[PDB]
Protein backbone atom coordinates (compact mmCIF):
# COMPACT_ATOMS: atom_id res chain seq x y z
CA UNK A 1 0.00 0.00 0.00
CA UNK A 2 2.79 2.44 0.94
CA UNK A 3 1.58 6.01 0.28
CA UNK A 4 -1.90 4.54 -0.19
CA UNK A 5 -1.66 3.45 3.44
CA UNK A 6 -2.16 6.39 5.81
CA UNK A 7 -0.10 8.61 3.52
CA UNK A 8 2.92 6.41 4.27
CA UNK A 9 2.91 7.94 7.76
CA UNK A 10 4.15 11.22 6.26
CA UNK A 11 3.09 14.57 7.72
CA UNK A 12 2.73 16.03 4.24
CA UNK A 13 3.94 15.04 0.78
CA UNK A 14 4.32 11.34 0.06
CA UNK A 15 5.77 9.66 -3.02
CA UNK A 16 7.19 6.22 -3.73
CA UNK A 17 10.79 5.64 -4.84
CA UNK A 18 12.30 2.17 -5.34
CA UNK A 19 8.92 0.87 -4.16
CA UNK A 20 9.53 2.60 -0.83
CA UNK A 21 7.99 5.57 0.95
CA UNK A 22 9.77 8.91 0.82
CA UNK A 23 8.26 11.85 2.71
CA UNK A 24 8.79 15.54 1.93
CA UNK A 25 7.47 18.94 3.04
CA UNK A 26 6.25 22.29 1.74
CA UNK A 27 8.60 25.28 1.80
CA UNK A 28 9.20 26.64 5.28
CA UNK A 29 9.31 23.12 6.71
CA UNK A 30 12.25 20.80 7.29
CA UNK A 31 11.96 17.01 7.17
CA UNK A 32 12.51 15.56 10.64
CA UNK A 33 15.20 12.98 11.41
CA UNK A 34 12.65 10.17 11.24
CA UNK A 35 12.13 11.31 7.66
CA UNK A 36 8.40 11.62 8.26
CA UNK A 37 7.51 14.70 10.31
CA UNK A 38 7.64 18.24 8.94
CA UNK A 39 9.17 20.84 11.27
CA UNK A 40 8.64 24.61 10.78
CA UNK A 41 11.62 26.92 10.31
CA UNK A 42 9.85 30.05 11.51
CA UNK A 43 6.97 31.42 13.65
CA UNK A 44 4.50 31.46 10.75
CA UNK A 45 4.80 28.31 8.63
CA UNK A 46 2.37 27.99 5.74
CA UNK A 47 -0.93 26.21 6.35
CA UNK A 48 -1.13 26.72 10.12
CA UNK A 49 -3.93 28.68 11.77
CA UNK A 50 -2.57 31.31 14.15
CA UNK A 51 -3.82 30.30 17.61
CA UNK A 52 -1.58 32.40 19.83
CA UNK B 1 -20.54 33.10 2.15
CA UNK B 2 -24.10 31.85 2.59
CA UNK B 3 -24.42 29.95 5.87
CA UNK B 4 -21.18 28.75 7.41
CA UNK B 5 -19.57 30.42 10.41
CA UNK B 6 -17.64 33.56 11.22
CA UNK B 7 -13.85 33.14 10.97
CA UNK B 8 -12.70 33.38 14.58
CA UNK B 9 -9.36 34.82 15.64
CA UNK B 10 -6.52 33.22 13.68
CA UNK B 11 -8.67 30.63 11.87
CA UNK B 12 -8.29 31.98 8.32
CA UNK B 13 -4.91 33.79 8.31
CA UNK B 14 -4.36 33.21 4.58
CA UNK B 15 -7.40 35.22 3.50
CA UNK B 16 -6.70 38.36 1.49
CA UNK B 17 -9.16 41.04 0.39
CA UNK B 18 -8.89 43.03 -2.85
CA UNK B 19 -10.05 46.59 -2.20
CA UNK B 20 -10.91 49.26 -4.80
CA UNK B 21 -10.48 53.05 -5.02
CA UNK B 22 -13.32 53.48 -2.52
CA UNK B 23 -11.52 51.14 -0.10
CA UNK B 24 -14.20 48.43 -0.26
CA UNK B 25 -13.67 44.73 -0.87
CA UNK B 26 -14.91 43.25 -4.13
CA UNK B 27 -13.01 39.95 -4.28
CA UNK B 28 -10.90 37.62 -2.19
CA UNK B 29 -7.49 36.09 -2.50
CA UNK B 30 -5.09 33.69 -0.83
CA UNK B 31 -1.68 34.55 0.66
CA UNK B 32 0.96 32.29 -0.88
CA UNK B 33 4.07 34.00 0.46
CA UNK B 34 5.22 37.36 1.79
CA UNK B 35 5.12 38.69 -1.80
CA UNK B 36 2.39 36.74 -3.63
CA UNK B 37 -1.39 36.56 -3.62
CA UNK B 38 -3.50 34.00 -5.53
CA UNK B 39 -6.86 35.13 -6.90
CA UNK B 40 -9.31 34.88 -9.80
CA UNK B 41 -8.64 36.33 -13.22
CA UNK B 42 -12.22 37.61 -13.58
CA UNK B 43 -11.70 39.72 -10.45
CA UNK B 44 -9.11 41.78 -12.32
CA UNK B 45 -11.59 42.99 -14.93
CA UNK B 46 -13.28 44.87 -12.08
CA UNK B 47 -11.64 47.86 -10.37
CA UNK B 48 -9.06 49.60 -12.61
CA UNK B 49 -6.68 50.14 -9.69
CA UNK B 50 -6.87 48.01 -6.54
CA UNK B 51 -4.91 47.13 -3.40
CA UNK B 52 -4.70 44.06 -1.16
CA UNK B 53 -5.60 44.01 2.53
CA UNK B 54 -4.47 41.16 4.79
CA UNK B 55 -5.21 40.44 8.45
CA UNK B 56 -8.74 41.83 8.30
CA UNK B 57 -11.86 40.15 9.72
CA UNK B 58 -14.26 43.06 10.25
CA UNK B 59 -14.31 45.67 7.47
CA UNK B 60 -15.95 48.19 9.82
CA UNK B 61 -13.69 48.82 12.82
CA UNK B 62 -10.01 49.55 12.08
CA UNK B 63 -9.08 46.78 14.56
CA UNK B 64 -5.29 47.13 14.42
CA UNK B 65 -3.92 44.01 12.77
CA UNK B 66 -4.92 44.96 9.22
CA UNK B 67 -2.36 45.89 6.56
CA UNK B 68 -2.72 47.18 3.01
CA UNK B 69 -0.32 46.27 0.20
CA UNK B 70 -0.02 47.80 -3.24
CA UNK B 71 0.32 45.49 -6.22
CA UNK B 72 3.61 45.60 -8.11
CA UNK B 73 2.61 43.31 -10.95
CA UNK B 74 -0.59 41.57 -11.96
CA UNK B 75 -0.17 38.16 -13.54
CA UNK B 76 -3.37 37.13 -15.26
CA UNK B 77 -3.70 33.86 -17.17
CA UNK B 78 -4.00 34.74 -20.87
CA UNK B 79 -6.36 31.86 -21.67
CA UNK B 80 -9.10 33.26 -19.43
CA UNK B 81 -12.37 34.36 -21.06
CA UNK B 82 -15.73 35.55 -19.72
CA UNK B 83 -17.20 33.26 -22.38
CA UNK B 84 -16.12 30.09 -20.58
CA UNK B 85 -14.68 31.22 -17.24
CA UNK B 86 -12.01 28.59 -17.85
CA UNK B 87 -8.51 29.34 -16.52
CA UNK B 88 -10.01 31.61 -13.84
CA UNK B 89 -6.70 32.28 -12.11
CA UNK B 90 -4.21 35.09 -11.49
CA UNK B 91 -1.28 35.89 -9.22
CA UNK B 92 -0.35 39.22 -7.66
CA UNK B 93 3.17 40.25 -6.65
CA UNK B 94 3.03 42.94 -4.00
CA UNK B 95 5.23 46.04 -3.68
CA UNK B 96 6.16 45.33 -0.07
CA UNK B 97 6.43 41.98 1.76
CA UNK B 98 3.56 40.91 3.98
CA UNK B 99 4.57 40.67 7.64
CA UNK B 100 3.09 37.49 9.08
CA UNK B 101 1.35 37.60 12.46
CA UNK B 102 -1.96 36.71 14.09
CA UNK B 103 -4.46 36.46 11.20
CA UNK B 104 -1.76 36.83 8.56
CA UNK B 105 -0.10 33.68 7.25
CA UNK B 106 0.22 31.85 3.94
CA UNK B 107 -1.53 28.65 2.93
CA UNK B 108 0.66 25.83 1.64
CA UNK B 109 0.97 25.05 -2.07
CA UNK B 110 0.83 21.27 -2.44
CA UNK B 111 2.43 18.93 -4.97
CA UNK B 112 0.24 17.96 -7.93
CA UNK B 113 0.04 14.17 -7.67
CA UNK B 114 -0.14 14.12 -3.88
CA UNK B 115 -2.80 16.83 -3.73
CA UNK B 116 -5.02 15.03 -6.23
CA UNK B 117 -4.84 11.59 -4.61
CA UNK B 118 -4.67 12.77 -1.00
CA UNK B 119 -6.22 16.24 -0.68
CA UNK B 120 -8.99 16.31 -3.26
CA UNK B 121 -10.10 12.80 -2.34
CA UNK B 122 -10.82 14.17 1.12
CA UNK B 123 -14.45 14.46 2.16
CA UNK B 124 -14.44 18.25 2.44
CA UNK B 125 -12.54 21.48 1.94
CA UNK B 126 -12.95 24.96 3.42
CA UNK B 127 -13.94 28.12 1.53
CA UNK B 128 -13.97 31.65 2.96
CA UNK B 129 -14.58 35.31 2.16
CA UNK B 130 -16.38 38.62 2.70
CA UNK B 131 -18.94 37.94 -0.03
CA UNK B 132 -22.74 38.23 -0.02
CA UNK B 133 -24.56 36.16 2.57
CA UNK B 134 -27.51 35.71 0.16
CA UNK B 135 -27.78 35.98 -3.63
CA UNK B 136 -29.47 39.32 -3.03
CA UNK B 137 -27.51 41.16 -0.38
CA UNK B 138 -24.50 43.38 0.32
CA UNK B 139 -20.93 42.23 0.99
CA UNK B 140 -20.43 40.77 4.47
CA UNK B 141 -18.49 43.02 6.85
CA UNK B 142 -17.33 39.93 8.79
CA UNK B 143 -15.06 37.24 7.38
CA UNK B 144 -16.77 33.86 7.13
CA UNK B 145 -15.66 30.29 6.46
CA UNK B 146 -17.65 27.29 5.28
CA UNK B 147 -16.84 23.59 5.11
CA UNK B 148 -17.85 22.32 1.67
CA UNK B 149 -17.80 18.66 0.68
CA UNK B 150 -16.03 17.72 -2.54
CA UNK B 151 -18.54 16.95 -5.27
CA UNK B 152 -18.19 13.94 -7.61
CA UNK B 153 -17.11 15.14 -11.08
CA UNK B 154 -19.94 13.29 -12.81
CA UNK B 155 -22.70 14.75 -10.62
CA UNK B 156 -21.02 18.12 -11.03
CA UNK B 157 -21.22 18.13 -14.83
CA UNK B 158 -24.81 17.00 -15.23
CA UNK B 159 -25.98 19.47 -12.58
CA UNK B 160 -24.35 22.34 -14.45
CA UNK B 161 -25.95 24.34 -17.25
CA UNK B 162 -22.43 25.35 -18.26
CA UNK B 163 -19.46 23.22 -19.26
CA UNK B 164 -17.22 22.21 -16.36
CA UNK B 165 -13.68 22.08 -17.74
CA UNK B 166 -10.73 20.15 -16.31
CA UNK B 167 -9.48 23.34 -14.66
CA UNK B 168 -12.61 23.31 -12.49
CA UNK B 169 -14.13 21.22 -9.69
CA UNK B 170 -17.35 21.27 -7.64
CA UNK B 171 -17.82 21.71 -3.90
CA UNK B 172 -20.84 22.35 -1.75
CA UNK B 173 -24.31 20.99 -1.18
CA UNK B 174 -27.13 19.78 -3.37
CA UNK B 175 -29.91 21.29 -1.27
CA UNK B 176 -28.45 22.51 2.03
CA UNK B 177 -28.35 26.33 1.86
CA UNK B 178 -24.61 26.91 2.34
CA UNK B 179 -22.37 28.02 -0.52
CA UNK B 180 -19.87 30.65 -1.63
CA UNK B 181 -21.32 33.74 -3.27
CA UNK B 182 -20.61 36.94 -5.18
CA UNK B 183 -17.65 38.69 -3.57
CA UNK B 184 -15.94 35.52 -2.35
CA UNK B 185 -14.52 35.09 -5.86
CA UNK B 186 -10.75 34.76 -5.99
CA UNK B 187 -10.81 33.65 -2.37
CA UNK B 188 -9.34 30.52 -0.72
CA UNK B 189 -10.54 26.96 -0.86
CA UNK B 190 -8.24 24.99 1.42
CA UNK B 191 -8.14 21.35 2.42
CA UNK B 192 -6.76 20.33 5.78
CA UNK B 193 -4.49 17.35 6.27
CA UNK B 194 -3.09 16.67 9.74
CA UNK B 195 -3.80 20.22 10.90
CA UNK B 196 -2.04 21.79 7.90
CA UNK B 197 -4.04 23.68 5.27
CA UNK B 198 -3.12 23.60 1.58
CA UNK B 199 -4.62 25.80 -1.16
CA UNK B 200 -6.72 23.53 -3.37
CA UNK B 201 -8.96 25.97 -5.15
CA UNK B 202 -10.01 29.50 -6.01
CA UNK B 203 -13.63 30.64 -5.67
CA UNK B 204 -14.60 31.00 -9.33
CA UNK B 205 -18.33 30.93 -10.05
CA UNK B 206 -21.69 29.23 -9.71
CA UNK B 207 -25.27 29.58 -10.92
CA UNK B 208 -26.58 31.81 -8.17
CA UNK B 209 -25.72 30.67 -4.65
CA UNK B 210 -26.94 27.82 -2.45
CA UNK B 211 -29.50 26.92 -5.13
CA UNK B 212 -30.96 23.42 -5.00
CA UNK B 213 -29.32 21.07 -7.47
CA UNK B 214 -26.40 23.46 -7.98
CA UNK B 215 -22.86 23.56 -6.59
CA UNK B 216 -20.09 26.13 -6.20
CA UNK B 217 -17.44 26.08 -8.94
CA UNK B 218 -13.77 26.53 -8.09
CA UNK B 219 -10.60 26.84 -10.11
CA UNK B 220 -8.58 23.64 -9.70
CA UNK B 221 -5.26 24.72 -8.20
CA UNK B 222 -3.49 21.42 -8.90
CA UNK B 223 -4.00 22.16 -12.60
CA UNK B 224 -1.87 25.33 -12.36
CA UNK B 225 0.96 24.57 -9.94
CA UNK B 226 3.62 24.92 -12.64
CA UNK B 227 1.97 28.11 -13.90
CA UNK B 228 1.84 29.38 -10.33
CA UNK B 229 5.51 28.53 -9.80
CA UNK B 230 6.54 30.28 -13.02
CA UNK B 231 4.43 33.28 -12.04
CA UNK B 232 6.01 33.56 -8.59
CA UNK B 233 9.40 33.82 -10.30
CA UNK B 234 8.09 36.80 -12.27
C1 LIG C 1 -20.76 34.53 -17.86
S1 LIG C 1 -21.65 33.07 -18.25
O1 LIG C 1 -22.79 33.03 -17.41
O2 LIG C 1 -21.88 33.11 -19.66
C2 LIG C 1 -20.71 31.58 -17.91
C3 LIG C 1 -20.12 30.97 -19.12
C4 LIG C 1 -19.35 29.72 -19.03
C5 LIG C 1 -19.23 29.12 -17.68
C6 LIG C 1 -19.82 29.73 -16.47
C7 LIG C 1 -20.56 31.00 -16.57
C8 LIG C 1 -21.07 31.69 -15.30
C9 LIG C 1 -22.36 31.36 -14.67
C10 LIG C 1 -22.89 32.10 -13.51
C11 LIG C 1 -22.09 33.19 -12.97
N1 LIG C 1 -22.52 33.93 -11.87
C12 LIG C 1 -21.95 33.85 -10.64
O3 LIG C 1 -20.90 33.25 -10.48
C13 LIG C 1 -22.53 34.45 -9.50
C14 LIG C 1 -23.71 35.24 -9.53
C15 LIG C 1 -23.94 35.59 -8.17
C16 LIG C 1 -25.15 36.35 -7.66
F1 LIG C 1 -25.26 37.50 -8.29
F2 LIG C 1 -25.02 36.48 -6.36
F3 LIG C 1 -26.21 35.63 -7.84
N2 LIG C 1 -22.97 35.07 -7.40
N3 LIG C 1 -22.11 34.36 -8.18
C17 LIG C 1 -21.14 33.53 -7.58
C18 LIG C 1 -19.73 33.94 -7.34
C19 LIG C 1 -18.76 33.02 -6.71
C20 LIG C 1 -19.17 31.67 -6.30
C21 LIG C 1 -20.58 31.31 -6.55
C22 LIG C 1 -21.01 29.92 -6.13
N4 LIG C 1 -22.31 29.84 -5.43
C23 LIG C 1 -21.56 32.20 -7.18
C24 LIG C 1 -20.82 33.47 -13.60
F4 LIG C 1 -20.14 34.45 -13.03
C25 LIG C 1 -20.28 32.78 -14.74
CA1 LIG D 1 -10.73 46.78 8.86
Amino acid sequence: KLCSLDNGDCDQFCHEEQNSVVCSCARGYTLADNGKACIPTGPYPCGKQTLE
Amino acid sequence: IVGGQECKDGECPWQALLINEENEGFCGGTILSEFYILTAAHCLYQAKRFKVRVGDRNTEQEEGGEAVHEVEVVIKHNRFTKETYDFDIAVLRLKTPITFRMNVAPACLPERDWAESTLMTQKTGIVSGFGRTHEKGRQSTRLKMLEVPYVDRNSCKLSSSFIITQNMFCAGYDTKQEDACQGDSGGPHVTRFKDTYFVTGIVSWGEGCARKGKYGIYTKVTAFLKWIDRSMKT
